[PDB]
């Protein structure tokens, strides 16, 4: 009704925002009700990327990750994957609005990083981009922990092996299932023919040389098996030097 | 006593410098160039100018 | 190839603004009375959701608030 | 009276570490203190400022909190868990907290007996 | 859930994932 | 007129040489060279690579 003339006017607003101080009605946007009929009639599809960054920024900071986990599965990743396949490179403002996005890891991670990696379709610019950008944030180790094992039990493609690495590339503590289940992962590459690309190989390695202190004797002599079974004319010999040049526990 | 061997670390720094770029000077950008460059000169050529 | 000298350049940039440091904040909130009694020297907001919990900023003239942005005289 | 009231604190800390139901802290400790979603409050008796220790025992007295005290900070910041550790479990960050405030229970039957049983004892 | 185990030496803590 | 004496020769950058483990001498580089060239034979159906053909 009434309200609609003003919202219209800010979805306007949006529509060329550069800078400068925001309507105060859309700093109130989460401590509404009805808040996605809001949002669909502010239009975020037509959005400028300092607008969209300041409404990560804002959603970001009020709390109710339910609300950001569902805003950033309905539009910021679908603008993220529109921006990378047209400019082939993420703009300065959408590379902010996702470390403001980071800014709270639980709604980012079922948001943003599970469905791209679930849904089968990410290229390796949008898996590198985003990989570097969980590189930038420094990240809580049980959240790490999970995304960690919620990758390694889901379906092989080309991108999550960047994830897997750059993850690993923090060097926390991990837990003993999610190494568990990481062995088990590279352990189902055992039997298959299919070539690898050489980010799986250099992923296994950075594995390698971090967590060779936790590694048992079956899943060692297991990966020397891997080893033996897919070799790689110079990164195998390499974790095979790591392997024998290691102390457990 | 360590202030010698200081200068004798710039001046390898600084003959490290010289061989591998030969004689580049860097423009200072406090003091206009024309006036530390005074009495500097371009030659055509080194040989017959 | 051919490389460059990498010209060094000093620029001061230690200098940057920050915000002061208030130390011990939670003094202020409350008053204890040498029976054990607390008062409140700050007022408390009905608000919706951050109700019992959130104190009053002091302005000059007027109290506000800090997760709801409420307004008052 | 098996196992002792300084091994089922860690017991019950830990319950709350996994149920999240931990105030550590200072703001967190004290506003959901007043809330009444807050069971337990824990102080440590090397203290910086006497009517900090004043003001918890305020906070216990009003709302019939127990109160726990303990010597020293850093040993509750290892008792807690507020170490960032190696993969062996090295801790190299050494926080200590002050106001440690149990909000939410574990379903215990050995530690939950001792605390019940120490309590019982005090008051 | 893998089969083969961690077996000795510690756990620090026991991980949310639930 | 022009006429520089050992321009280049001085004017290179100078980079010493590495330090590799020595080779085998006499029968033993001979021996060497047999199993380098008849007996871990690659096969090839051109045979387009030289010994030193690097890229
Ligand atoms: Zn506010």
């Amino acid at each position: 009704p009434r309200v609609l003339e003003v919202y219209r006017g800010v979805r306007e607003v949006l529509s060329k925002y550069r800078s400068g101080k925001l309507p105060k009605a859309f700093k109130i946007i989460p401590a509404l009700s009805n808040w996605e009929q809001i949002l669909y009639v502010t239009e975020p599809e037509a959005w400028t990327a300092a607008a969209m960054y300041q409404a990560t920024r804002i959603f970001a900071s009020n709390l109710k990750e339910r609300m950001a986990q569902r805003f950033y599965n309905l539009v910021l990743l679908p603008r993220v994957r529109d921006d990378v396949a047209e400019y082939k490179r993420l703009n300065f403002h959408l590379y902010m609005a996702l470390k403001k996005a980071l800014f709270k890891p639980g709604a980012w991670f079922k948001g943003i990083l599970i469905p791209l990696c679930e849904s089968g379709t990410c290229t390796l610019r949008e898996a590198i981009i985003v990989g570097s950008i969980i590189t930038k944030c420094s990240i809580p180790v049980l959240h790490s922990s999970a995304a960690m094992l919620k990758i390694a039990e889901m379906e092989y493609s080309g991108a999550n092996s960047i994830f897997l690495r750059l993850l690993l590339d923090k060097k926390y503590a991990l837990p003993y299932r999610v190494l568990d289940a990481l062995v088990f992962h590279f352990l189902g590459f055992r039997t298959e023919k299919r070539e690898l690309p050489v980010l799986w190989h250099q992923c296994l390695l950075t594995l390698v040389q971090r967590y060779k202190a936790d590694l048992a004797t079956d899943q060692k002599e297991a990966l020397l098996e891997l080893l033996r079974l897919q070799p790689h004319p110079q990164l195998s010999p390499e974790i095979r030097r790591e392997l024998q040049s290691a102390v457990p526990r | 006593d360590e202030e010698a061997e200081a200068k004798m670390l710039e001046k390898y720094k600084q003959e490290r410098l010289e061989e591998m770029f030969p004689d580049e000077v860097d423009t200072p950008r406090d003091v206009a160039a024309r006036i530390r460059f005074q009495k500097y000169r371009g030659l055509k050529s080194f040989r017959t100018s | 190839a051919k490389k460059r000298k990498k010209k060094s350049y000093t620029t001061p940039k230690k200098n940057k603004h920050k915000r002061k440091k208030v130390k011990l904040a939670v003094l202020k909130y409350y008053k204890v009375d040498e029976n054990g009694k607390i008062s409140r020297l700050r007022r408390e907001c009905p608000s919706d959701e951050c109700g019992a919990g959130v104190f009053m900023a002091s302005h000059f003239d007027r109290h506000y608030c800090g997760k709801c942005c409420l307004t008052y005289c | 009276g098996v196992m002792d009231v300084n091994t089922a604190l860690q017991e019950v800390l830990k319950t709350a570490l996994i149920h999240d139901g931990l105030a550590r802290g200072i703001r967190e400790a004290a506003k959901a203190l007043d809330k009444r979603q807050a069971h337990l409050c824990v102080l440590a008796s090397n203290c910086d400022e006497p009517m900090y220790v004043k003001l918890v025992e305020a906070l216990c007295a009003e709302h019939q909190i127990n109160l726990i005290k303990v010597d020293d900070n850093k040993k509750l910041g290892e008792w807690v868990g507020l170490c960032k550790i190696d993969r062996e479990g090295k801790p190299r960050k050494v926080v200590g907290c002050s106001c440690v405030v149990v909000k939410d229970y574990g379903k215990e039957s050995q530690a939950k007996d001792v605390i019940e049983e120490y309590f019982k004892c005090k008051k | 859930s893998s089969v083969m185990r961690r077996n000795e030496q510690l756990t620090l803590h026991d991980e949310r994932f639930e | 007129s022009l006429a520089r004496a050992g321009k280049v020769r001085g004017q290179t950058p100078k980079v010493a040489k590495q330090e590799k483990k020595k080779k085998k001498t006499g029968r033993a580089k001979r021996r060497m060279q047999y199993n380098r060239r008849f007996v871990n034979v690659v096969p090839t159906f051109g045979k387009k690579k030289g010994p030193n053909a690097n890229s």
